[PDB]
RNA sequence: AAACUCCAGUUGACACAAAAUAGACUACGAAAGUGGCUUUAACAUAUCUGAACACACAAUAGCUAAGACCCAAACUGGGAUUAGAUACCCCACUAUGCUUAGCCCUAAACCUCAACAGUUAAAUCAACAAAACUGCUCGCCAGAACACUACGAGCCACAGCUUAAAACUCAAA
RNA sequence: AGAGGAGACAAGUCGUAACAUGGUAAGUGUACUGGAAAGUGCACUUGGACGAACC
């Protein structure tokens, strides 16, 4: 067969397959990347957490939160605690275009989970609430 | 190729304009430089990995030599690598043309906004 | 209220995130979505907004022209048939 | 230091067909040359600077 | 320089005149005929061809040296040298056979792992950024990884904390405990290093 | 730094707010304005100009009265910066932005380019801008500043809006 | 007649608001605020720019 970069759909009989596991059982990395911190939080298909990890719980404070360095490192601690809960491939959704976007995923990938599939969740409002003012710079 | 009928504000021109430009919209004899591009800070990974390393190892350089050298050649490489990339510019390979040969072929070929 | 990993999905190949990233990357900036994420940072006011709309109209008329008077010249680019005269 | 002779006689024509050019040596000279390379096209270093 | 930029640095090397001609491959060929056609440079007097030539002792001489007076560089390093082969014939003589056959005796050997040793790896530079000044750290070059190994070995033995000894003693005794991976400029390197650890999250400041 | 940790992340329920992409389209309206979807009503004039003596509209802001309140945000308070910082930067919140009923009637309300009909002929044309013009009509303009001012008058407006001078001064603007 | 305004005279004082991206682009309307030029909110204007093939 020829690979194929959509995602396999719930309800339609696939073959792709990740250690015996379906397409909607690999649990789920969530990587929030702000502009100021990288939130990381692995879950079961079955929404239950597993691993969280922030730049700031790694120890990095103020403006060193929203670095690719504390982003790869919070991936990294969070990757290592999946792990530990048995955890090995996972679905990347990331939301935001903040500094730790890219790092924080790499850092998943240092700390031995498998990334099968990319997603982007990032909230884009069809002109719904009114963002703040523009800055002056 | 969008349209530019109706679009500038123009007597006969009925509606309101669409386009107000700031600069005539006519093409220039020239075309901009081979703009660079701003450095990012490389080997920042292998340098996570051997400070890391450093930090298990408390500094003892003997433990940390396999993750000092991939950072030692990572820094190698990106230096050789922006020798190339420098070299590569000045060939031009990447892109259709040169800047400075784009500008002559234009040169030959000057737009000609006015009449003679 | 939509189903999940559906939209902006991409799967990986291989292990090649770097390539699925940068497929997904490319994806959202064709459709726009990285610029109109940045644009939705800070509220554009509707005059700001009119003013680089027209902006861009305008760079995107002058760069394709720019581009097709280019691409119609380039075979012009070749050696010089008459060397010496 | 050489010069170089009156270019044209008593009634004002010049000899030289490339006179007007302002360049007839060097004119004639590349002429020259380009005549060589087309004859050439029809029939078809250490020691020296 | 009094050389034009015809003139090209001279090959001291017996070993690149006496090889083979059946081995030298088209590009040394080319080369080796391009040389008869070059000018070269007057040799140096600091380097020549003798099998005890040591590049790295004669810089660290060079640098060594107070207002042009190489005779009293060149003394204070062959003085180090013999304290430092002094001292290993002492403690092998001192130590039981099992130790006889660990502990080093040629001075150059030690020379060259003491100033390894005390290579640094990542350094710092002072950026600019926002009206404040980061020491971000930065990958060095093997030059100046070299340069700043010699310095630090200099500056620290130059130090006044050392009261009416030798040169050449101190010298022996810092080129003996950087051998062991021990001493001031070991723990300088160390916290280079840590400086450089505690301030990676300024890494992305560097645009190079 | 302050602030919040009844906080943050996932999932589910979830609006009197605002309407990605389409839109590289140039449409509707007299202008102001109008870019989510559906339905209803509906977009004057079978010559043109014409009201500052009227009639009807007129962004945003603002007032009045009753509601909604996610988010944003004058003012205010705090943090920071600064010589000071009554600002720029950060945080919180109010009037306000929204709905309904009245007011207010102002904008760089500018596409600073009037409506209608016509020409590209030439004598094209100060400069720049968005080429030069012709016929007809209405409105406006006549050195700068005083002056989007004073007085008078009109207005639901009461620190307002419209119309709008003069004296002293200068050889400029 | 106590005062307000305008202009001239032109000082000294407190800042540096405008002219360059004038160092927060400038300006219009309007509201609030401030020793002062002025600041901020909302909408509008270019009498600013966005460097004008791809990168
Ligand atoms: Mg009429
Ligand atoms: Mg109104
Ligand atoms: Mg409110
Ligand atoms: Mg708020
Ligand atoms: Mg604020
Ligand atoms: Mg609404
Ligand atoms: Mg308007
Ligand atoms: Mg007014
Ligand atoms: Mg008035
Ligand atoms: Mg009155
Ligand atoms: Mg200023
Ligand atoms: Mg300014
Ligand atoms: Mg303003
Ligand atoms: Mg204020």
């Amino acid at each position: 067969t020829k690979f194929s970069i959509y995602p396999p759909i719930p309800g339609e009989e696939s073959s792709l397959r990740w250690a015996g596991k379906k397409f909607e059982e690999i649990p789920i990395a969530h990587i929030k990347a702000s502009h100021n911190n990288t939130q990381i939080q692995v879950v079961s298909a079955s929404n239950e957490p597993l691993a969280f990890a922030s730049c700031g719980t790694e120890g990095f404070r103020n403006a060193k939160k929203g670095t690719g360095i504390a982003a790869q490192t919070a991936g990294i601690a969070a990757a290592a605690r999946a792990k530990q809960k048995g955890v090995i491939h996972i679905r990347v959704v990331v939301k935001g275009l903040g500094p730790g976007r890219l790092s924080a995923m790499h850092g998943l990938i240092m700390g031995g989970l498998e990334v099968i599939s990319i997603t982007d969740n990032t909230p884009i409002p069809h002109n719904g609430c009114r963002p703040r003012k523009a800055r002056k710079l | 190729t969008p349209s530019l009928r109706g679009r500038l504000a123009r007597f006969g021109n009925p509606r309101k304009p669409v386009l107000k430009p700031n600069k005539p919209l006519i093409l220039a004899n020239r075309v901009g430089e081979r703009r660079r591009e701003k450095g990012e800070a490389t080997c920042i990974t292998e340098m996570s990995v051997m400070m890391a390393c450093w930090k298990q190892n408390e500094f003892r350089d003997d433990a940390c030599r396999k993750e000092i050298q991939g950072f030692l050649d990572c820094a190698a490489r990106a230096q050789e690598a922006r020798k190339m990339r420098s070299i590569q510019e000045t060939l031009g390979e990447s892109g259709s043309l040169l800047p400075n040969k784009l500008n002559k072929l234009l040169q030959r070929f000057p737009n000609k906004p006015y009449l003679s | 209220k939509h189903l999940k990993f559906i939209a902006r999905t991409v799967m990986v190949q291989e292990g090649n995130v770097e390539s699925a990233y940068r497929t997904l990357n490319r994806i959202l900036t064709m459709d726009g979505l990285i610029e109109d994420i940045k644009h939705r940072r800070y509220y554009e006011k509707p005059c700001r907004r009119r003013q680089r709309e027209s902006y861009e109209r305008c760079r995107r008329i002058y760069n394709m022209e720019m581009a097709r008077k280019i691409n119609f010249l380039m075979r012009k680019n070749r050696a010089d048939p008459w060397q010496g005269c | 230091p050489r010069q170089r002779a009156i270019q044209w006689g008593e009634d004002g024509r010049p000899f030289h067909y490339l006179f007007y050019t302002g360049k007839q040596s060097y004119y004639s000279l590349m002429h020259d040359v380009y005549g060589m390379l087309l004859n050439l096209e029809k029939h078809q270093v250490i020691g020296s600077r | 320089s009094r050389y034009s930029p015809e003139f090209k640095d001279p090959l001291i090397d017996k070993e690149y005149y006496r090889k083979p001609v059946e081995e030298l491959t088209e590009e040394e060929k080319y080369v080796r005929e391009l040389k008869k056609t070059q000018l070269i440079k007057a040799a140096p007097a600091g380097k020549t061809s003798s099998v005890f030539e040591d590049p790295v002792i004669s810089k660290f001489t060079n640098m060594m040296m107070i207002g042009g007076n190489k005779v009293l560089a060149r003394s204070l390093m062959i003085q180090t040298l013999e304290a430092v082969k002094r001292k290993q014939f002492e403690k092998y003589h001192a130590a039981s056979a099992e130790e006889q056959a660990t502990i080093e005796r040629n001075p150059y050997t030690i020379f060259h792992q003491a100033l390894k040793n005390c290579e640094p790896m990542i350094g710092l530079v002072p950026i600019l950024k926002g009206g404040r000044f980061y020491q971000v750290p930065v990958p060095l070059p093997d030059r100046r990884r070299r340069f700043l190994a010699m310095k630090w070995m200099i500056t620290e033995c130059r130090d006044k904390k050392h009261q009416r000894t030798l040169m050449p003693e101190k010298l022996s005794h810092k080129l003996l405990e950087a051998f062991h991976n021990q001493g001031p400029v070991i723990k300088r390197k160390h916290d280079l290093h840590k400086m450089a650890e505690a301030n990676r999250a300024l890494a992305h400041y560097r645009w190079w």
